[PDB]
């Protein structure tokens, strides 16, 4: 069948079919263009005509100009020889480094796993971030989310949680980097090369990447989600092997379908945002999960509008999420880094029949005494403070050092840090934590916590802190 | 904060 | 004749201080309640126009 | 042929205009010619607006479709205890089909204003938070509201655990079955939800009707309705039901998706001018049939989720005041320790001790206004520099009564052991206890009862109230027990 | 004529006619259904079609059914045969007692009073009750805001109003619920006959009820409040009686509005509410007036949305507004029944040149002792109820006295307290309180001017406390 | 065109809310659907597409690179905005600007607390990177410890040194208009502040301090910046000669 | 417009264009922009706000040719300064005088905002070091107070530092030293015109700052010409 482009408006595009009219999902190959521009057809508006998303830049194109019907929705290349190559939306390789040579190819559109399909097992997944695995603990195979505004640290996070799972990861891994800035994305790509993370000789790649930056038109960042998470449920279903799916920033995804929303003649919704936000960010989101055939580990980084969490976008992409790292400006304007917010973040895991009672009494005895600092402040505000009794002093101090202890020195930030690397396992963050609400560490200024590894190092820190 | 005691008499006593 | 005039001036002191603290409240909330109308009907209009545009 | 079948005019965004269909009803199902269903939720002069009940990837131009004739109704019976399925009663659960024996509309008026009478009979949650403060009784809509992560749903997960109790014994009139629907929820909850509650076997007897984000609005939007019928089957053959419609919220923004998209206008949050007639329609059918008319029962307890606090938002505005109470849930609360984070400061219900065990009524109104004295002085506590023994005491009360409210999750206790524990920090046998050792002294006090004591537990129940010999005899434990603590 | 259906969308109908379209306002029966579904026309379309609003849901409606035109808008049973009956929207009987047999049938929309019917006096409607009549008189042919949440006696008030205001005017009282709980609906009823507001067996009804329960749409929630006010107005312009109407809420009466003109396609203004907020709650309000004929108070239940008074509904209401009467739990706990706070209560014809010199000048004593004794509070338990003088120590044992004397056993409580209820008249209600300040009864101990009638009565009491 | 072509330019764009406000215009005359705030849906990718032109060339590609500074207008300093949103999101960091600080001395008005820097010191020379370094970090912490200590909250020494640190460095950064200093000076002037020689200075002195002290190695000490700014490292002796005449300069100017 | 523009080029007269009240402009465009059929902008306003605004105020200005100072009085309705109209009308003016309510109901007049007028002449290199230090030493320490003034709203001027309580005074006492009593508003402040000459104003803040006069009555400089008038008015108060 063949169609002819009868109006062109931003990147929403109505071709007319003199017959067979292509099923809504489709793509079309725009002919006669150098470079290869799909349209996804998303409306049927009749009279033989079609509205279409445009994949790519409309520039150019001419009314009348012939489209013809792929006769399916956008394939991309999925398989082993994705690993180490930087793929494009529509599965081109935008590496550089030839063609991708699979045997098979996938539908990016594909139904949601049903419920008989879904697992409910959560193991800890030791990050290796104090905040983290200590209050909200991440789970193998649980999808997780790194909430933020612009500037708190969810990019630094995401990366720092690549290097630290993503290498020591046996299988495969995939990131898809929707909506973004590139310069980041050829970051990545040759930091992971430096890691032998991506190798560009031997085939010992692991991490497959897919773009779509905020240089690509609405319709490519709208998809090139669904591109990346298509490359991971192959990896999880016909392969059975462990997936990571790094994704920055879904918000993108959202933002790309507000966009087109007008031109596709929706009536604009709280916000101004589509009226299928929900349903859009159902179909796919229910995409990224762990089944019975392959767990896939998924960390999205979720942008956060004008830092309003009640934002439509943030605040429906929550109840997707088994983990939520809420970040707040406020925390890292003071300077702890990573920017978590302690009394925000939460975890499926963090019962005391999963991460331990220890664990779950440690983790909860320092969100109250956090909890009971905040509450404190505001009291103290423009009160003085000579007043508290020896039990609120006692808190208040206690509460502020472990603040300043749950800041980490990342390897990814040591450039923003001015200090070297630091992980701190799992045991010595309870160790650690248990014996400040004990209050044994007492004796050593709050700047002992401040950006240190495991309470040797704050305590040292303390003795080297003589002058 | 006990009004003006402190300063009243400070700007007494020195 | 110290702690009767610390105890004196505190009282006022704090007496005075929560009244202001009171009006300084009772204006935020009138402030709150204009922000929080503007709010909607800012979005309403916004949705409004943008439907009647299609 | 514009009678019984049409030809699609249009096809995107759910929203198919069929042309014909000239005896098509309003709310009918129709099938596309993929075999799709869908619903004539629009009836225009020269279309028909159909709701696809699906992804509309298999709906082009010229799809003939035709009238299936039946409207939207799901099967009902105990046959679907212990069963997860959709918004349209299917098997999800892939434990083979249920057997549909009987089926009921989904769409039915809410039953008359005669054919009730006063709600009595005690809904006992299981939190002692809830069952002493907020008491609820069957035949009553509680709304559970709070933001993301309060614990909105634990509260309703509990209720259902404690039904056990009287699902297992012999006690018919206190037996009630539990339907949980769920809406816009993913899977993987959803999945670790009917897991718990198998954990916890309470299953055997709750129904789950689930329509996850995946599913088209329209089936996230029937899903609470379905379920509803599913329930009032019970509550008109005299049994008794309970629902948890999680969430409303979700349900709202599925259902002002197919409104927009309708192109019909848009109100305060872009929401229609009936989204208050769709809570209002779903929870009024909530009821305590009379005697004559069976007798049954249908509790509701929908969940709300509110940003930011924000209860004067639209649907949260809405179901509040279509509601006979509130549980307000503060995550401040939660951190703060206080689990669950119910602030029985603004929880409500209108209700009240109407439906009420007489045992806990007891109880119940000292804490009550011990705890409201309580939080009168509360912020003098932090400024205690010099107080007077008085406040000084209101505030030991209030302190220990708190820690008394605390309760773990998926550990419902029974009316006589609630009042047991309650019992002791308003007779005033914790006001010395350190705060901190009263969570550790209401379990061991809890557990020693229920051990070497579960007479006197049973003789609250047997008496409905506190006997001045329990009472006696509670004051013998509670004194030498304390000692017991604290040497 | 019959019409026949064009289209249906939600709650909206649009009807197309041959012969004889419809004017606004006028009802149309849906044919071919078991439950009448009234359609109100609200539009004319044009080419012989009118957009209307359904009365109750629209589920099965199909294209081509045929709609006969009423040629007369929603009509309702009127006449005294509607007392202790629950009615409908439409009027139909929904407490399954039967039909209505009532001979006079009236429509619900009708113009307000004339500028020439309008009483140009402001007269006082004696409810009997201390507390009111003194601090907050109700204008007869007022408005009054009802303000006040659940479990603060105001279902009693209610029923204690509408018994003493037949009782002592020989007017009937007609309550219009909008947006009525079916669960409160029930207990209202059953609640009300135990009040014997309501009877079964004798004809001493002296309510009727009107329901606009929230399974309704818009439409029909909308439309109750002036179904009930219809009823109320046969009373007034036909026997001439001080009828007394109850509107619960008003707010929901608003919501249901806006919901209505949104459905219409109508652009909201501000805060989302309809742009007749203005006209549509003016209509309403405007046939509750005095004439030269009888009257109609209106007890409308306050709900003001977010605590925000300045929000556009409650601001609307105020206008209309005459007097309010605060139920405050607060008072309700100390036992002062009726739990009327009489510092928010307050009454605009609360002026010497209306209620008079001497009940002003007591009326705002008894408020000023009250105010005194607050400022008090403080010092009570802070330098000792000792160091306060003479005059302080006087305002206070007054003031709680007067405090006390402000709670009146209301005869619904006869049936469950066991205490007579009493019928304060507004003379002795007066001069009461009069004495009190007066000081003449400082002998006396407080707690005889607690749920006592007339201020003799306390005196008795007192000699019984001895 | 100097990028493709291994030349490297700046671009500064002055205002770019007026071009967003323009394009709205544009846009709404289309009759194309007015969005939030009446401005298109698409008026993030007006943006984006924009800033992402801005880049670094590999030396395969010219290693040319354009750098670009775009400007925007908050209005009542609320960032709540559609466009400032925006923006934000996608430049590599921002600068902010309050009159608040303006007023107060501080100009530039800075606001080292809401700007960042996306690259850090993998934009400054050796020597930068080594009295730089963590001062941002450094000036954070001050900021709060000064916030929650407004009043005599007993502090020790730790917390004063912070404070004194923090006052020090916060006048050192003040500079004039169309004064842009040199790298090497500007390593030499926050020297003096982060190695703490100036701790024992009047604050209201520093302002001259640092002039003086500017001039006086820019004329003799002219060698020492030389290498400096050859080097683009402190070395050793670079630090020791600047150590010996920091400590010199400053007591003869506590004369 | 037009007329003025003629006198500037055809005769190179100095002209002197005032215009009150200009927002008038684009509150009519708004009113008739409705009309037109366009889709409304924010708050309502004509999309073409922006544009009209520009081609006309750009034809308000100074060529080689011939000078013209305009005053353009901007209604800034709501007290909404961040609205579309004023907001759009900023940059176009060398200098703004943003006139305060809040300051008007302090008696303060002319209520300017010294916080917030600002003028592109404000450099040491045009009005001179002198006057450029002055100002901005006025500015600080107004703006010094400003800051103080969220805890004196609480706890009064007590829990204050004799340091910040002598900022505090000197602020007041310069805040009131800013009204000067207008001629055409003798009515209303029930003074006699006074005009002061830079050299005093400059002068007069001057010995504030310096703290010469931190001893007379704030309410000295209420309403007062040249420095002098405040201490002379100052003694009459005695
Ligand atoms: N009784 C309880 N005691 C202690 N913790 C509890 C209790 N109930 C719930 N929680 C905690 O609260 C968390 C959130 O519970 P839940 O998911 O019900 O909240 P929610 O607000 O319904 O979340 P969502 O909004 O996602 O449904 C649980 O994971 C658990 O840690
Ligand atoms: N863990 C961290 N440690 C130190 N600085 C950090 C850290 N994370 C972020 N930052 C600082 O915040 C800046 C912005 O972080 P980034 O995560 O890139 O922003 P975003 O969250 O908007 O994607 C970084 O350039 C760096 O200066
Ligand atoms: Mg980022
Ligand atoms: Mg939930």
């Amino acid at each position: 069948t063949t169609g002819r482009i009868v109006a062109v408006i931003g990147a929403v595009v109505d071709v007319q079919f003199d017959e067979g009219l292509p099923p809504i999902l489709n793509a079309l190959e725009v002919q006669g263009r150098e470079t290869r521009l799909v349209l996804e057809v998303a409306q049927h508006l009749g009279e033989s005509t079609v509205r279409t998303i445009a994949m790519d830049g409309t520039e150019g194109l001419v009314r009348g100009q012939k489209v013809l019907d792929s006769g399916a929705p956008i394939r991309i290349p999925v398989g082993p020889e994705t690993l180490g190559r930087i793929m494009n939306v529509i599965g081109e390789p935008i590496d550089e480094r030839g063609p991708i040579k699979t045997k098979q190819f996938a539908a990016i559109h594909a139904e949601a796993p049903e419920f008989v399909e879904m697992s409910v097992e959560q193991e800890i997944l030791v990050t290796g971030i104090k905040v983290v695995d200590l209050l909200a603990p991440y789970a193998k195979g649980g999808k997780i989310g790194l909430f933020g505004g612009a500037g708190v640290g969810k990019t630094v996070l995401i990366m720092e949680l690549i290097n630290n799972v993503a290498k020591a990861h046996g299988g495969y891994s995939v990131f898809a980097g929707v909506g973004e800035r590139t310069r980041e994305g050829n970051d990545l790509y040759h930091e992971m090369i430096e890691s032998g993370v991506i190798n560009l000789k031997d085939a010992t790649s692991k991490v497959a990447l897919v773009y779509g930056q905020m240089n690509e038109p609405p319709g490519a960042r709208a998809r090139v989600a669904l591109t990346g998470l298509t490359v991971a449920e192959y990896f999880r279903d016909q392969e059975g092997q462990d997936v990571l799916l790094f994704i920055d920033n879904i918000f993108r995804f959202t933002q790309a379908g507000s966009e087109v929303s007008a031109l596709l003649g929706r009536i604009p919704s709280a916000v101004g945002y589509q009226p299928t936000l929900a349903t859009d960010m159902g179909t796919m989101q229910e995409r990224i999960t762990t089944t019975k055939k392959g767990s896939i580990t998924s960390v999205q980084a979720i942008y956060v509008p004008a830092d309003d969490l009640t934002d439509p976008a943030p605040a429906t992409t929550f109840a997707h999420l088994d983990a939520t790292t809420v970040l707040s400006r406020a925390i890292a304007e003071l300077g702890i880094y990573p920017a978590v917010d302690p009394l925000d973040s939460t975890s499926r895991i963090m019962d005391p029949n999963i991460v331990g009672s220890e664990h779950y009494d440690v983790a909860r005895g320092v969100q109250k005494i956090l909890q009971d600092y905040k509450s404190l402040q505001d009291i103290i505000a423009i009160l003085g403070m000579d007043e508290l009794s020896e039990e609120d002093k006692l808190t208040v101090s206690r509460a502020r050092k472990i603040q300043r202890f749950l800041s980490q020195p990342f390897q990814v930030a040591e450039v923003f840090t001015g200090h070297l690397g630091k992980l701190v396992p799992l045991k010595e963050t309870i160790k650690g934590f248990q014996q400040i609400l004990a209050g044994e560490y007492d004796h050593l200024p709050e700047q002992a916590f401040y950006m240190v590894g495991p309470i040797e190092e704050a305590v040292a820190k303390a003795d080297k802190l003589a002058e | 904060l006990c009004g003006a005691i402190h300063s009243s008499v400070a700007k007494q006593m020195k | 004749e110290s702690t009767t005039s610390e105890q004196s001036a505190r009282m006022t002191a704090m007496d005075n201080a929560s009244k202001n603290a009171s009006e300084m409240i009772d204006k935020l909330t009138l402030t709150f309640n204009r922000t929080r109308q503007a709010v909607i009907t800012k979005e309403l209009i916004e949705i409004i126009s943008g439907a009647a545009a299609l | 042929d514009l009678e019984e079948t049409g030809r699609v005019l249009s096809i995107g965004d759910g929203i198919a205009r069929v042309h014909g269909l000239r005896n098509v009803q309003a709310e009918e199902m129709v099938e596309f010619s993929s075999g799709l269903k869908g619903m004539s939720l629009n009836l225009e002069p020269d279309n028909v607006g159909v709701v696809v009940f699906g992804n509309d990837k298999l709906i082009k131009e010229g799809d003939i479709v035709k009238r299936t004739g039946a409207i939207v109704d799901v099967p009902v019976g105990e046959e679907l205890l212990g069963r997860v399925v959709d918004a349209l009663g299917n098997a999800i659960d892939g434990k083979g089909p249920i057997g549909s024996k009987a089926r009921r509309r989904v769409g039915l008026k809410a039953p008359g204003i005669i054919p009730r009478i006063s709600v009595r009979e005690p809904m006992q949650t299981g939190i002692k938070a809830v069952d002493s403060l907020v008491p609820i009784g069957r035949g009553q809509r509680e709304l559970i509201i709070g933001d993301r992560q309060t614990g909105k749903t634990s509260i309703a997960i509990d209720t259902i655990i404690n039904q056990k109790r009287f699902n297992d014994g012999t006690d018919e009139k206190k037996k009630l079955y539990c339907i949980y629907v769920a809406i816009g929820q993913k899977r993987s909850t959803v999945a670790q939800l009917v897991k718990r509650l198998t954990d916890a076997d309470a299953m055997k007897y709750t129904i789950v009707v689930s329509a996850t984000a995946s599913d088209a609005a329209p089936l996230q939007y029937l899903a609470p309705y379905s379920g509803c019928s599913m329930g009032e089957y019970f509550r008109d053959n005299g049994k008794h039901a309970l629902i948890i419609y999680d969430d409303l919220s979700k349900q709202a923004v599925a259902y002002r998706q197919m409104s927009l998209l309708l192109r019909r206008p848009p109100g305060r949050e872009a929401y229609p001018g009936d989204v208050f007639y769709l809570h209002s329609r779903l929870l009024e059918r909530a009821a305590k049939m009379n005697d004559a008319f069976g007798g049954g029962s249908l509790t509701a307890l929908p969940v709300i989720e509110t940003q930011a606090g924000d209860v004067s938002a639209y649907i949260p505005t809405n179901v509040i005041s279509i509601t006979d109470g509130q549980i307000f849930l503060e995550t401040e609360l939660f951190y703060k320790g206080i689990r669950p984070a119910i602030n029985v400061g603004l929880s409500v219900s209108r209700v009240g001790s109407a439906a009420q065990t007489r045992a806990m009524k007891q109880v119940a109104g000292t804490m009550k206004l011990e705890l409201a004295q309580y939080r009168e002085v509360a912020a003098f506590a932090q400024f205690g520099s010099d107080l007077d023994a008085a406040t000084q005491q209101l505030l030991s009360r209030g302190v220990r009564l708190t820690e008394l409210l605390k309760q773990g999750q998926y550990s419902p206790m029974a009316i006589e052991e609630q009042v047991a524990v309650i019992y002791a920090g308003v007779r005033g046998y914790l006001d010395k206890l350190e705060p901190s050792k009263i969570t550790k002294f209401e379990n061991a006090f809890l557990s020693h009862v229920i051990s070497q004591h579960q007479a006197l537990l049973g003789k609250i129940r047997t008496d409905g109230k506190i006997s001045e010999e329990s009472d006696a005899k509670l004051k013998e434990i509670v004194t030498n027990f304390l000692a017991g603590f604290e040497a």
